[PDB]
DNA sequence: AGCAGCTGCACC
DNA sequence: AGACGCGGACATCAAGCCCGCCGTGAAGGTGCAGCTGCT
């Protein structure tokens, strides 16, 4: 909405006992003399201007800059696929990257590596994210979740394995290429030393080490 | 009131320690993944290999290597500051 | 007729970064196959010269002071041991167009601008401006410490009109001193030419070379790196040079007239006039006499300043940056 | 309150050159433009283990198979050729001027207080007595270090080069003149006179130093020594690498550049037993010990800021002393 | 003397 | 054409600098009240 009619949904989410049951407050039955202290028409009346305008449509557009792109059917025909941004998904991925990192648990599993230990649990990294910030300046004209957390799109990496590899050698002083600049490739390396990582190890679960010792060759 | 420790936490995974034949082994990992296969990537030192003391126990190694990352890699001290400020800030909010 | 939030101004005087070669004197002539100096990284076993911290002052670790070699490493260049003329080129363009912007976002304040510059170059040409560069490149104070024990310096500046030369200058850098701006004719057929580029009538694009005469086997300086062993000189393709910026400092060290007392020497063209390696800014805010209120006085309120500060806010508009809001 | 300046940075004075090292015979001393240059090369010999061992975690019975068997090692070394009696050694030193105008200050104050009390110093008294030192190191060898030690006859010639040819030659006798004592002699004095015209800033000084050592025929000639930092101290695959630069061995700068400042002969230890080499907190790291410790008020910083700052001069040997710091160069500056 | 467009403005 | 050897060894030491700083300008929507051109 309007980025000046933000502190009323500040004061719908005035946390008195669970925000839901106020800006969604289809279900109070104290709170409506606590609107207006003077009369009952008018409570009901803002109480009906508050819970009513927060479900209302209008009418469907894409005002021709949102996307909207074509889908082939089976037989033939077309459907129009006009698709949309999913700001709670979005928040919610945002919220579990940073309860992985910025959380206690985190904080707890990774004091016991700095110091080589055992701990209840692990943790994770998540790397290769990238930020894409959709306010400019102000968050606030875009979305009350786009301001609390500002820009931070938080996009996770489909690159392809070998990206970040752009190199250009010719081994023309080497005698054996397999010893060397082969070794010295930069991906061959850490399938080497996970392979002399997995080369010793127990033999008992057979069924699935032995997989990966094949796939690793 | 951040403390060395706070910043050690998220200054750890840009050290990698492998058990070698003698010893154990240490090295610096750019992507702070900790060397992993797909998505990370260490730097060997140039014989090729990784930049490490053999120290005996695992708590030499990486002493060493986190004390070789505060002295010589500031960068890299700056990335795990700026990831303790926020680590703070987070139990500040919640 | 406010100043704009963005504006832009383009180097022009744009050198080359110099390079450094090595050879004899009396063959300066056919000193095109001199060899390239180079840095040679060397080990250095030292003390501690430096004086001692709050904490290295323990009678258990005063031992500092007594037993360290101190063991580092720097990179060094030198001379060729049966060679003492030291060989400094680089190239010089000069581009005209000097109160044009590149970037505003008012133009009633760009026309009110170039009226104001076209109004200078109408009544006040690049006659001394032109003169003070053609100074500053007639003795060698590009050559920054390879000129302070030099037995004889001598520059040559050839003119690149198609492909070849078009015009010698050969200057003695010791009869024209680094403090006073004299006259000569041919330093005056240099500031003509140095005028004619910067005013728009032509392409000069100038030859500088310099022979500084050091000595054999002795200490040539180039250009130190700066980095965010600590000492790195600077090479490209493995011969030392100095960088571009110290050349461009060397000939922008024309400014006379400052707030300050200035019968010390010229300085380097700044806004709020600074050296920083004496630690002292000339041109103060405090003072009415900075590039920023004389430019704001002189476009805005049509409060035209004396004629030195305009040929320091011209030169401070060649020298260009980002001024604005 | 004219506090000292953070960044401070003085140039140096009296800049050497590498010392170049050739081959060659006595009573042909004068015609040494052609002589052949002395050689790194390598040798590889075969020792006793002669050293301490570490007795506290190895068993005896490999360290008796240790000291029984030998070792072999890889050295370079440099002798001379065996119809040869005479080394040469060969550089040039310019000397300089502008004793006390610093590089590089952040203070305009602390620079005008210190230029002036530079140039009372210069005004009181001349450069006549650090400049009679600096002869004296000249004109007796100690620029050849370890090849003057058992010489049978050292002979220096200077030769002050006027724009590419000689203006005026010295020859000294160097075994003549010590190694402890300072003397009075004519071209001494002299040449002591031209590195103080040069120091005052009154002319351009370049001299060409050339030092004959008759050592023998065939014998061991001793260059400088390379410090291998971080790349050879790992198993010791190579023991000694001597410097040379192009086919030729040579001695570094900053080690004549050493024997030309040993005149520190005021010292609050003993000053008796010899001169040493001006450095603050005057130090023979060699010797293991820190002649003008901090902890008695007599180093260089001390004296500068009582001088500089608080106007009290020191004794004249003194204030001499922190003038051949300054002329030495350095990094100075308080935090 | 009454409409539609434009611009400056208020707020977060 | 058929061959180019075995045996043993490869040091231990003390150190690794200081100081000052790190550019700024523009990158905002939504809706309302009043002015102005037009009729």
């Amino acid at each position: 909405g309007n980025a000046a009619a933000l502190d009323v949904f500040k004061f719908l989410s005035l946390q008195y006992q669970g925000k839901n049951l106020l800006n969604w407050l289809t279900e109070d039955s104290a709170e409506a003399v606590q609107a207006l202290s003077d009369n009952a028409e008018q409570a009901r009346e803002w109480r009906q201007a508050f819970i009513g305008i927060t479900a209302v449509k209008g009418a469907p557009a894409s005002h021709s800059l949102a996307k909207q792109l074509y889908f082939p059917l089976p037989g033939s025909g077309y459907h129009l696929l006009a698709p949309l941004f999913p700001t709670s998904l979005v928040h919610h991925v945002h919220a579990l990257l940073r309860e992985a990192r910025f959380g206690d648990a985190a904080k707890a599993a990774r004091e016991a590596r700095s110091r080589q230990e055992s701990w209840p649990h692990g943790f994770s990294e998540y790397p290769n994210l990238a930020i894409q910030k959709f306010g400019g300046t102000k968050p606030q004209n875009i979305s009350q979740l786009n301001s609390e957390r500002y820009g931070e799109n938080w996009l996770l990496p489909s690159l392809p394995p070998h990206w970040q590899r752009q190199d250009q050698r010719a081994p023309i002083r080497h005698s054996s290429v397999f010893e060397h600049d082969f070794g010295r490739s930069p991906e061959v390396s850490r399938l080497t030393r996970t392979l002399q990582r997995l080369l010793a190890k127990t033999r008992h679960n057979n069924f699935t080490i032995r997989r990966y010792r094949a796939q690793l060759v | 009131t951040i403390s060395k420790t706070d910043i050690d936490c998220y200054l750890q995974t840009y050290v990698v320690i492998d058990p070698v034949s003698n010893g154990w082994q240490w090295g610096i990992d750019e992507n702070g993944v900790g060397g992993a296969l797909h998505h990370g990537r260490v730097e060997m030192v140039e014989y090729f290999g990784l930049r490490g003391a053999t120290h005996p126990t695992e708590k030499e190694a990486m002493a060493a290597a986190l004390g070789y990352l505060w002295r010589c890699r500031q960068d890299l001290v700056a990335i795990a500051r700026n990831d303790a400020i926020e680590a703070e800030k987070y139990r500040a909010k919640a | 007729l406010s100043t704009a939030s963005v504006l832009a101004f383009e180097r022009k005087l744009d050198p080359s970064d110099a390079l450094m070669s090595a050879g004899a004197w009396a063959q300066r002539d056919a000193s095109q196959e001199w060899p390239a100096v180079t840095v040679r990284e060397k080990s250095v076993r030292g003390t501690i010269s430096n004086r001692l911290k709050t904490k290295d002052r323990d009678p258990a670790k005063l031992d500092a002071s007594i037993q360290s070699p101190n063991l580092q490493t720097v990179d060094v260049a030198n001379l060729p041991s049966d060679a003492d003329t030291l060989k400094v080129r680089f190239t010089l363009r000069v581009l005209g167009g000097a109160g044009t912007p590149s970037a505003c976002n008012d133009a009633a304040y760009r026309d009110k601008l170039l009226q104001t510059v076209a109004t200078y170059v109408n009544e006040q040409g690049f006659a001394e401006l032109a003169r003070r560069y053609a100074h500053n490149l007639a003795n060698a104070r590009f050559l920054w410490r390879n000129r302070v024990g030099a037995e004889a310096v001598e520059v040559r500046i050839n003119h690149i009109r198609q492909g070849e030369v078009a015009r010698t200058w050969r200057f003695d850098a010791l009869a024209i001193g680094l403090r006073d701006f004299k006259a000569d004719a041919e330093l005056d057929a240099l500031a003509e030419l140095i005028a004619s580029g910067l005013s728009g009538s032509g392409h000069v694009l100038l030859e500088v070379v310099a022979f500084a005469r050091i000595g054999d086997g002795q200490e040539v300086f180039p250009s130190q790196e700066l980095i965010l062993k600590s000492k790195t000189l600077y090479s490209v393709r493995d011969a030392a040079a100095i960088h571009s910026q110290k050349i461009g400092n060397a000939l922008r060290t024309i400014d006379t007239w400052y707030p300050d007392e200035d019968g010390l020497g010229p300085i380097a063209v700044e806004p709020y006039g600074s050296v920083t390696s004496q630690g002292k800014a000339y041109r103060q805010p405090k003072q009415k006499l900075d590039f920023y209120t004389l430019l704001d006085n002189w476009v805005l309120r049509d409060e035209a300043p004396a004629v030195e500060q305009q040929h320091y806010v011209i030169a401070n508009l060649i020298r260009g940056g980002v001024f604005g809001e």
